């Protein structure tokens, strides 16, 4: 599985640009695919979003008219205009792929990211830096302004636990389910308002920013961040 | 509720898949290949062409026709058989090469009659109903060539071949020697009075004189279809 | 040959037949039936339950 | 001598039947006459999936008790999802006649059988969204009939070659291979403990084999007729049969004879199916008068005709918990109950 | 007298009983399973339409045909004569649409559930139900039926309740046409073709069978085509020879020949649904 994306720079104000992610290695026709900005002193925050077919187009509520998007599958390729920038958007670009059934795991792989540079549920991290060692417990907080359980039962609630230096991961969905890949040393928990990220044991491959995002209605908005130093 | 309205939108697209498969799958007709291992029938196959059972295709006038040839098990297609019930029609080939001196290895008398209890197993079945099979008379350069050349007579073993005759609707094609159009007529009215017992007018049999390396069996078999189809229909608007 | 084999291991087959000490059927009847009496309190489909835990409403 | 060897082998066999003749005392219709009555129910189908296009041959549920897959004879397979009745996956399959399904335990696995003499399993869960075919087994010289699934690394397959075989994924062949049945089997059911086994055949008769020990261990004398499916008690000490002599029967893997049996008069026509529920307290049935007669397992009788399709039932079964009971038939139409 | 009370129960009678066949073949057709078959629709759709026109259009030539007189007043005949043309269209043209669809029945043996699927059979429909809703509607509330003979018009209306249908010379030529003409000429082509295959295949069939030791279709032909042409054709020809001749007629013949159309509606789901086997099997099963 591999995801190129190209395009990003600096360009003056008014003028349109070009973004582009390919998939190489798996059939992305059937999943649905999400690009995401991510300030440089801030959280991720969702951008666009694409169906599986087309079907259902989605631009971000902040702006909407100066975005467009479109994939075409026999090239394989993934593209974005944008027109009239300001300097709002000054955040880096991630392209990442969902699909959604029964029992699946939404979010599972995140591309490199590109840099570019020139109400609804609100979630906020009380702490900004909790400072611990390796061999003792590390409890991260999350806090939402309303109930994430819906009438099916499922608490939509994602962290992805992103490392300083690479692309962000997936750790826990669905506030219940662990992740493929992420070694059995975390756990999560929650209520409807207050969730909690648990870790036992602590090695050098832990230090990183910790999220935490909710798809119960769709701002698609994330949490603060928490960095760990050692 | 962005989950449920991405596994419907997952749904509408399978559905969608299900319905082109739908439509392509409306224009073929399904034939079940029958017979023995004395018979040509890899070479009827291996003409009309141009581990389990086999599959094979052709195209016929714009129309598609999928023919399963039965390599199987065991000798007893009593739970197999069950499965086709919605074919167009069963291919049955017989070879008209055994003698009376080729009688068999250890089991019965002469293949001939091995193939006629074979063909009235088939059509007295009670899940083979509304199928109309194409009977297949299959070899029939050798039988020309040993009926003129002596050292086995059909006669010794069949009785009731001393008091047949060639009937009026017989067609002088071979154009060499009545004894082959007796024998010809012989075989074939002896298939068609173990056929024709049975049925009640919903399925019948279509005798055929071809060879292993013949070429006009696609049109045998497409103008077989036509008129098996148009009888069913006719009969099911009370025009027949 | 084949048979004479087939013979003696279908004898072999019905000697520990024989000597499997099969128990009578009371025991296994009154088994069968307090496990069913036992077990016949949290299955649906024999005492039906409100419209309210059930997953199938309508 | 051959006669004079065969002639002490019936000596043996005759005893044998006599010491299990007098291995029984009484019946348990009398034991059965101190049980309160049932109640007759009127359930009523609560959801259709209608996603085929030829006959449905085979379905299974899964481990949730709410996922469950089925075989169609058009070449495909689609996994349903039994509450919002969503189409979760579609395969298409190498081999238009198929007979059997069925779905791991630890929904990661899928097998297929039919004609063509070849196991398939496929790897629901790959790295790529679509499903890959991953192994294929062959070595049968017979028609799939079962496919059963022994753990995520087992598989016990039944096929026409009156023989049947346990296989493994890894090393590619079959580890251990039973014989002894005359007949074409068709019919298998695993143990809760996945150690013994049985199956049946057209041979009129129901032989329970140990996985273990290697052959045959118990045999049973069956109906007058084949057997077309088989199922094991939830409990497991106990089974049932059905054949085409219109009756079904129970036996017992203790006693080593016939427990119970079912039969009516009005009804003709050859069982295809059977199930039980989690507490085995009714029995379910499929005939091909299109409805699935419900049985008691204990008063031998019926309890309500629960009748609603319109062709001939070939597959039916309950979820883990007894929730729900689904059921297909060869007019391509799923329909769950409850 | 008697005689109004005697055309009373008799329009009762017919009323009633085509409500009772169109409700009930309706109700047959809607919730079967095994019923799905496009022709099935189209047989549906003309069940529909006979019904429409039973409990919409009926009750009130009732009363117009009885009493000599319109009390509705002169607002509702603006509607009821266009939605009495409109229904006598679109059953004659699902009726032209059903033996279409059997010619390539018959006709065509192998490429037949290629040519005739859901979306054939609804372009159908929607073609029966569109154009003579369009031609009765532009031609009755645009004043072109009696464009070319204003004083005659009024002459010919000065009749029971005024009410009355009037006819030019140019608009009876088309409504003969387009409304009678085709749908019969292929009817007639289709039937004839038909009952030629099915004589040839039973002929084939019946020599085969008698050297190894017509009924049904003649009387299946004969009985839709006589019930077909029965009613409309007398009605078409008067109400076309009418405007060529000096207009001397019968309003009582008038009244008759339209409530044998009238008749012919009521008679038509008998034909197409209660005569074969598989629909009053289904019935019977319930
Ligand atoms: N509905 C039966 C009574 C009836 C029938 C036909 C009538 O005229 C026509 C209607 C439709 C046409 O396409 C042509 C003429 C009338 I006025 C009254």
């Amino acid at each position: 599985v591999q995801l190129v994306e190209s395009g990003g720079g600096l360009v003056q104000p008014g003028g349109s640009r070009k973004l582009s992610c390919s998939a190489s290695g798996f059939a992305f026709s059937s999943f649905g695919m999400h690009w995401v900005r991510q300030a440089p002193e801030k959280g991720l925050e969702w951008v666009a979003y694409i169906s599986s077919g087309s079907g259902t187009i989605y631009y971000a509520d902040t702006v909407k008219g100066r975005f467009t998007i479109s994939r075409d599958d026999p090239k394989n390729t993934l593209f974005l205009q944008m027109t009239s920038l300001r300097s709002e958007d000054t955040a880096m670009y991630y392209c990442v792929r969902s699909i959604y059934y029964y029992g699946s795991s939404p979010f599972d792989f995140w591309g490199q990211g590109t840099t570019l540079t020139v109400s609804d549920i609100v979630m906020t991290q009380a702490t900004s830096s909790v400072p611990v060692t390796p061999g003792e417990s590390v409890s991260i907080s999350c806090r939402s302004s309303k109930s994430l359980l819906h009438s099916n039962g499922n608490t939509y609630l994602y962290w992805f636990l992103q490392r300083p230096g690479q692309s962000p991961q997936l750790l826990i969905y669905r506030m219940s389910n662990l992740a493929s890949g992420v070694p059995d040393r975390f756990s999560g928990s929650g209520s409807g308002t207050a969730f909690t990220l648990t870790i036992s044991r602590l090695e050098a491959e832990d230090v990183g920013v910790y999220y935490c995002m909710q798809h119960l209605e769709y701002p698609l908005t994330f949490g603060a961040g928490t960095k760990l130093e050692l | 509720r962005n989950e449920e309205k991405a596994q419907r939108e997952a749904n509408k697209k399978i559905e969608k898949q299900l319905q082109k498969d739908k439509q392509v799958y409306r224009a073929t007709h399904r034939l079940l290949l029958l017979g023995a291992g004395e018979s040509g029938k890899n070479t009827i196959v291996k003409q009309m062409r141009i581990s389990g059972i086999f599959e094979t295709k052709f195209q016929v006038d714009k129309v598609n026709f999928h023919m399963f040839d039965v390599g199987a098990q065991r000798d007893e297609r009593r739970k197999w058989i069950q499965c086709f019930n919605d074919v167009t029609a069963i291919i049955f080939v017989v070879a008209s090469s055994s003698y009376n001196m080729v009688i068999r290895e250890d089991n019965q008398t002469n293949r001939l009659q091995a193939a006629l209890k074979l063909f009235d197993s088939i059509w007295n079945n009670k899940w083979l109903r509304d199928t109309s099979v194409i009977l297949f008379l299959n070899k029939q350069d050798l039988l020309a060539e040993k009926v003129l050349a002596g050292k086995s007579k059909i006669e010794d073993y069949f009785p009731e071949f001393a008091r047949y005759t060639t009937p009026e609707d017989a067609t002088p094609e071979p154009g060499e020697d009545p004894r082959v159009t007796r024998a010809k007529y012989f075989i074939r009215d002896e298939f068609l009075r173990i056929s024709t017992a049975s049925g009640d007018g919903r399925h019948y049999c279509y005798p055929h004189f071809t060879c292993s390396v013949d070429t006009e069996n696609i049109r045998r078999v497409f103008n077989d279809c036509r008129d098996i189809i148009q009888r069913m229909h006719l009969r099911q608007y009370e025009l027949l | 040959t084949a048979s004479i084999a087939q013979a003696r291991k279908l004898v072999e087959q019905l000697k520990m037949e024989a000597n499997i000490d099969r128990i009578k059927v009371s025991k296994a009847a009154a088994d069968l039936m307090a496990y069913c009496e036992a077990h016949a309190k949290e299955d649906p489909l024999l005492t039906p339950v409100p419209a309210s835990e059930n997953p199938f409403r309508e | 001598e051959l006669d004079q060897l065969r002639q002490e082998a019936e000596q043996l066999k005759n005893q044998i039947r006599d010491a299990r003749k007098a291995c029984a005392d009484a019946t348990l219709s009398q034991i059965t006459n101190n049980i309160d009555p049932v109640g007759r129910i009127q359930m009523r189908t609560r959801r259709t999936l209608r996603g085929h296009l030829a006959k449905i041959y085979a379905m299974h549920w899964g481990t949730d008790s709410r996922l469950l897959v089925s075989a169609s004879q058009d070449g495909k397979l689609i996994i349903w999802d039994s509450y919002t009745t969503n189409k979760v996956h579609a395969i298409p399959l190498r081999s238009s006649w198929v007979m059997t399904c069925a779905y791991a335990p630890s929904g990661n696995y899928v097998a297929c059988g039919g004609l063509d003499n070849i196991c398939s399993i496929y790897n629901l869960k790959t790295r790529e969204g679509n499903v890959r075919v991953s192994r294929e087994l062959a070595g049968h010289t017979g028609y799939l009939s079962c496919c059963r699934f022994l753990d995520d690394n087992q598989i016990v397959t039944s096929s026409g070659d009156t023989t049947c075989a346990l296989w493994d994924i890894e090393t590619g062949q079959q580890t251990t291979t039973f014989t002894g049945h005359t007949g074409d089997v068709m019919s298998l059911s695993l143990a809760p403990d996945t150690r013994l086994f049985v199956s049946g055949a057209c041979d009129a008769s129901a032989k329970l084999w140990d996985v273990r020990e290697g052959m045959c261990r118990q045999t049973f004398t069956g109906h007058e007729s084949d057997i077309n499916a088989i199922c094991f008690f939830p409990n497991g000490n106990a089974f049932a049969t059905g054949s085409d002599d219109a009756t079904c029967r129970l036996f017992d893997l203790r006693a080593d004879q016939e427990l119970m049996t079912y039969s009516h008069d009005n009804i003709i026509c050859g069982i295809t199916s059977v199930s039980f529920s989690k507490s085995g307290r009714l029995l379910l049935a499929g005939y091909d008068d299109f409805n699935c007669n419900v049985w008691d397992a204990l008063k031998a009788d019926r309890a309500g005709v629960l009748a609603g399709h319109d062709n001939r039932v070939s597959c039916l079964g309950v979820t883990d918990d007894g929730m729900a009971v689904a059921t297909g038939s060869w007019d391509s139409f799923l329909k769950i109950w409850n | 007298n008697d005689v109004r009370a005697s055309l009373y129960s008799l329009m009762v009678l017919i009323i009633l009983t085509t409500l009772v066949g169109n409700l009930i073949v309706i109700v047959s057709i809607s919730h079967f399973k095994q019923l799905h078959t496009p022709t099935n629709w189209l047989i549906h759709s003309m069940a529909t339409v006979d019904f429409l026109l039973g409990c919409l259009v009926m009750p009130y030539s009732m009363v117009r045909s009885a009493e000599h007189c319109w009390y509705f007043g002169e607002v509702f005949c603006k509607i009821h004569t266009s939605t009495d043309i409109m229904l006598s269209s679109a059953s004659i043209f699902h009726l032209s649409f059903i033996s279409i669809d059997r010619y390539y029945a018959v006709c065509d043996p192998l490429r037949y559930k290629a040519k005739m699927n859901i979306l054939v059979i609804c372009v159908m429909i929607f073609i029966s139900w569109s154009v003579p809703a369009v031609f009765a509607f532009g031609m009755i509330f645009l004043e072109l039926n009696f464009k070319g003979a204003e004083e005659i018009y009024y002459k010919h209306v000065h009749c029971r309740g005024g009410c009355s249908v009037f006819f030019s010379k140019i608009s009876g030529v088309l409504t003969f046409m387009t409304s009678f003409y085709i749908p019969g000429s292929i009817m007639l082509c289709v039937y004839y073709r038909i009952y030629l295959i099915a004589k040839e295949q039973a002929r084939l069939i019946s020599d085969a069978n008698q050297k190894l030791q017509e009924r049904k279709a003649v009387k299946t032909l004969g009985i839709v085509m006589g019930v077909f042409l029965i009613c409309w054709c007398p009605f078409f020809i008067c109400t076309v020879m009418d405007p060529f001749l000096h207009y001397i007629i019968p309003p009582t013949l008038n009244d008759v020949l339209i409530w044998f159309g009238y008749l012919n509606s009521t008679f038509n789901p008998m034909v197409y649904a209660f005569f074969y086997p598989w629909f009053r099997k289904a019935l019977k099963m319930m």
